[PDB]
């Protein structure tokens, strides 16, 4: 809501899969906010794992 | 230049057998013609991709931008409208439909309806304040009261400073 | 070529060397395909592993992945599709060959498949626990 007046972007015809997604995450607040919910929910599962990774006997 | 885009598109359509595979390259062909200002050749190569990928919101948006660069207001709006139908996340394109409708007709209930849709995606926006301003000074004495309530209720979010208080 | 003549500026020595190599990286497939296409016509029905190796020695990675999905070798198709750039998979197979040799699990895998793993790992010759060389 402070950047929206400015972003008169243009896509490159030679763009990669990476650089189409580097553009998407600027272009799209629904995709951007949806990933912030993924990062959030992955951070909850991370903090329940903590120090424990090397305590696994096979 | 044109002749370099034509030489590339000739050799790249030589390195293509079937017609649908030539149409699948049409998006790329169209942006190279646009990068030569060959706007009809861009339109002609994006439409021959769209008639093979009917549901691509960027191909519809690119055809809309080509009609905006041919001053064809409602065809730019229709291709942008169709891109919002095919990807509703484009808040910017909901606003651009209001921007091209209020620049075509101020009485158009579609202009006012797409501004309604832009405001409900971007509250507290001076670019939406002035798209209301451009309708309400044209709504007369019934306009005056809506313009008063607007000025007070959107100044109460954040002014531009100076201008709206002098007006 | 048809890739430097498109450039409206004097083209840098590296961009020339890059497209000389990209053109020669077509040449070395075109000089090989009719022998690969006969070799595959013979091997495909007896050993799909040699047919997959023959496609890979002509850079036909798409056809190699396709034949590996057709033969029932789907983790070979996954391994091959990822090989179009990453050094990480080249070093992971460099480790896995060093595991299988030292632990004498190499002699529990096809020599024809170990030949593909050596090619992918960037190894011209591999030395097995059997003292066989591939």
């Amino acid at each position: 809501a402070l950047e929206e007046e400015s972003v008169f972007a243009v896509t490159a015809v030679n763009a990669s899969e990476k650089t189409v997604v580097e553009a998407l995450f600027q272009r799209d607040s629904l995709v951007r906010q949806s990933q912030l919910v993924v990062d959030w929910l992955e951070s909850i599962a991370k903090d329940e794992i903590g120090e424990f990774s090397d305590n696994i006997e096979f | 230049s044109k002749a370099d885009v034509e030489r590339y598109i000739a050799s790249v359509q030589g390195s293509t057998p079937s017609p649908r595979q030539k149409s699948m390259k049409g998006f790329y062909f169209a942006k190279l013609y646009y990068e030569a200002k060959e706007y009809d050749l861009a339109k002609k190569y994006i439409c021959t991709y769209i008639n093979v990928q009917e549901r691509d919101p960027k191909a519809h948006r690119f055809l809309g931008l080509l009609y905006e660069l041919e001053e064809n207001t409602d065809k730019a709006v229709e291709c942008y409208r169709r891109s919002v139908e095919l990807n509703p996340t484009q808040k910017d394109l909901v606003l651009k439909i209001a921007e091209l409708l209020c620049k075509n007709d101020v009485t158009d209930g579609r202009a006012k309806y797409w501004l309604e849709r832009a405001a409900k995606l971007f509250p507290g926006s001076p670019a939406i304040y002035k798209l209301k301003e451009q309708l309400l000074d044209c709504e007369g004495e019934d306009g005056w009261n809506k313009l008063f309530d607007l000025i007070q209720s959107e100044l109460y979010v954040r002014p531009d400073d100076v201008h709206v208080n002098i007006r | 070529l048809k890739e430097l003549d498109s450039q409206l500026n004097e083209p840098r020595e590296y961009i020339q060397i890059l497209e000389r190599r990209r053109a020669f990286s077509r040449w070395l497939s075109c000089t090989a395909t009719p022998q690969i296409e006969e070799e595959v016509s013979l091997t495909q029905k007896n050993s799909p592993v040699e047919a997959v190796f023959s496609y890979l020695t002509g850079k036909r990675i798409s056809e190699a992945c396709s034949l590996a999905q057709q033969s029932g070798d789907h983790r070979l198709a996954l391994l091959l599709s990822q090989f179009v750039g990453s050094q990480s998979v080249r070093e992971l197979l460099t480790m896995q060959l060093v595991d299988w040799h030292q632990l004498q699990a190499d002699s529990f895998i096809q020599d024809e498949r170990l030949r593909i793993f050596a090619l992918l790992a960037g190894k011209p010759v591999w030395q097995l626990s059997e003292k066989k060389q591939i």
